[PDB]
């Protein structure tokens, strides 16, 4: 919902930075599905669009 | 067009578990682009030409397997493309400078690109491709387009496999053309520049007529008149790997050429349609002895030069266009220079096509032609008979019963030659093995209703009766053995045809003169039966066990 103060959505332990640690070792290992799930969730703008973030957050606590 | 943007259902039939036990199997797919022929500026290409730009490539070994059932899941298929990147590759090379080179684009050998595609074990994509998800079927049109209307729709796409099926329906139509281009040579020459060859292949009547809709380079895509082609950057072998599919009416396809013109295309609009073909080059449809060109790699015969010469409709019929027709030209011009010799119109390029057709009604066996019309040649008779038995089973099915028929008028009309007519019964013994098999059991009803109905033979069962007696009492050569080994694996039909042949030669005839022989000839053959299976067994255990099967 905002972008102008992005980081506020990592004030939130469970679980804050292991999220981030998360995204950081797919980054690392599985780029193939992770650049298209970074392409696939760039077709739909309404509400059926996923946030990662916002996913990763709530599923990780 | 937006019509495929959601509803794309496909089906690309004839494919089998024998197209599975392939070691790997995979889906190739090149896409090319069309409207100007390169992506900048400076000058106006030509409107809709074409480059290709890349390849996209998936295995699909067990995926067809059917092991994971997901209907949603797009596979990404990772979209190699060529490598048009020249911002960061060349700008800093330090402390040697020496550099003149060019860059290869649609200079790019095919088989490199699919080897290498297949075994580059990574493709850095950079965010391209497209998503699928292949479904595998079992069944064909009639249970996808009653089971699967969710899967398989009325306009669902279809594409025709290059292959004859294993399960073979008479009646299977295929009017289906399935012609390949694959490679020419196209040298350097005045401008070092391969000529730039847009392949304009024309399908025409006998008389260089241009016919609508013949040219189906998409399948599940509708016809052309005029095919225009993909291009290469002035390759001097270009190599194309191309493939379009034709379908004519059987008729008219036999008075049909079909002409090729190859046109060079400078790089702006202007002048590439100012300029015209160049090179023409074409082929016939047929043979003069009433069969079609045979299938497989025919590299073709292109030339430049004349321009009156490649255009005059009726003349050129009577010009070389591939490689099996051009040296039967120079060597009936080899024995005699008289109404043949070979130009000086011959540019050094030249093309090939792998041609495999897939159809019912074309006929490319010169033995079998030589024996529909055999009144004309049944001098041949002796070798037609010889390689028979080394004919395709698929030729022979596509017309077994006009075949058959001509055979009956061999042994019939033809009575003089009783040994010619053990190679008639040696032949059909072996067209009745072929049909006994479970590749082509769907014929047997055929047979039946050609029996029943067009088994017009009267004489047959008393000549051949006494064949097969002949061959069965005096079989104790080893050589005889094995033709009467595969007649006893084919008794029942045959009889048959002795059964028809004598019940129609009853009614032609009302009573019998010959019944009471007939009836011998019956006994002896039993008899004969019995002295085989008490000769020494040593030379046909299999066969006698075989007999009494």
């Amino acid at each position: 919902i905002n972008h102008v103060n992005p980081a506020m959505d990592f004030t939130q332990t469970p679980p804050g930075m292991l999220a981030l640690d998360n995204m950081l070792y797919f980054a690392k290992h599985h780029q193939d599905a992770y650049i298209r799930i970074v392409l696939e969730n760039s077709s739909r703008e309404d509400k059926h669009e996923c946030p990662f973030g916002r996913s990763s957050i709530e599923l990780t606590k | 067009e937006i019509e495929k943007l959601n509803n794309l259902q496909a089906v690309f039939t004839d494919l089998s578990s024998m197209d599975l036990i392939r070691p790997r199997v995979s889906l190739v797919c090149q896409i090319v682009r069309v409207g100007h022929m390169e992506l900048k500026e400076g000058k106006k290409h030509t409107c809709g030409l074409r480059r290709p730009f890349g390849v996209a490539v998936m295995d699909i070994t067990d995926i067809i397997h059917g092991k994971v059932d997901d209907e949603e899941k797009q596979h990404f298929i990772p979209f190699q493309q060529i490598a048009m990147e020249t911002y960061i590759r060349q700008r800093q090379l330090i402390m040697s400078p020496l550099i003149t080179s060019h860059v290869i684009g649609e200079n790019e050998p095919l088989t490199s690109v699919l080897n290498k595609v297949i075994a580059a074990k990574e493709v850095n994509h950079k965010g391209q491709g497209l998503w699928v998800s292949l479904k595998l079927l079992p069944g064909d049109l009639t249970q996808v387009q009653k089971n699967f209307s969710h899967l398989v729709d009325r306009s669902t796409a279809i594409a025709r496999k290059m292959g004859f099926p294993e399960i073979i329906l008479p009646g299977d139509v295929r009017n289906d053309i399935y012609v390949t281009l694959i490679h020419g040579e196209f040298d350097k020459g005045k401008k070092k520049t391969p000529k730039n060859v847009e392949v304009t292949m024309s399908v025409h009547d006998e008389e260089g007529k241009l016919l609508e809709k013949a040219i189906h380079p998409g399948a599940g895509y509708e016809g052309i008149s005029e095919y225009k082609s993909v291009v290469y950057y002035q390759v001097k072998q270009p190599c194309w790997y191309e493939t379009v599919k034709v379908s004519i009416a059987i008729e008219e396809v036999t008075r049909c050429h079909i002409r090729f013109t190859f046109r060079h295309r400078s790089s702006q609009e202007t002048r590439d349609k100012s300029e015209r073909a160049f090179g023409v080059a074409f082929v016939k449809l047929m043979n003069p002895d009433g069969t079609t060109l045979q299938d497989g790699r025919h590299d073709l015969v292109v030339y430049k030069g004349d321009n009156k010469k490649m255009e005059d409709a009726k003349f050129y019929l009577t010009l070389p266009g591939t490689k099996m027709e051009m040296e039967e030209k120079e060597l009936q011009a080899s024995k005699n220079l008289v109404t043949f010799t070979p130009s000086k119109d011959s540019t050094k390029d030249s093309f090939q096509i792998a041609t495999l057709i897939c159809s019912t009604k074309l006929t490319q066996n010169v033995d079998l032609l030589g024996l529909l019309n055999w009144r004309s040649n049944s001098q041949n008779i002796k070798h037609n008979l010889k390689k028979l038995m080394e004919v395709d089973g698929g030729e022979i099915v596509k017309f077994l019963q006009d075949t058959l028929d001509a055979l009956f008028n061999i042994m019939m009309e033809m009575s003089d030659s009783e040994t010619y007519d053990f190679l008639v019964f040696d032949a059909l013994v072996f067209i009745i093995s072929l049909i006994g098999d479970i590749k082509f059991q769907h014929f047997n009803p055929v047979l039946e209703t050609y029996i029943y109905k067009h088994f017009s033979a009267t004489l047959a069962y008393v000549k051949l009766s006494k064949v097969l007696n002949f061959y069965v009492a005096n079989a104790d050569d080893s050589s005889k053995t094995e033709l009467l080994f595969a007649a006893l694996k084919a008794l029942k039909y045959l009889f048959r045809f002795i059964i028809q042949s004598r019940v129609l030669y009853l009614r032609f005839y009302g009573q019998s003169k010959d019944g009471d022989e007939f009836n011998n000839s019956i006994r002896q053959l039993f008899l004969a039966f019995n002295m085989l299976m008490d000769r020494p067994l040593e030379e046909a255990v299999k066969i006698k066990g075989a007999a009494l099967k």
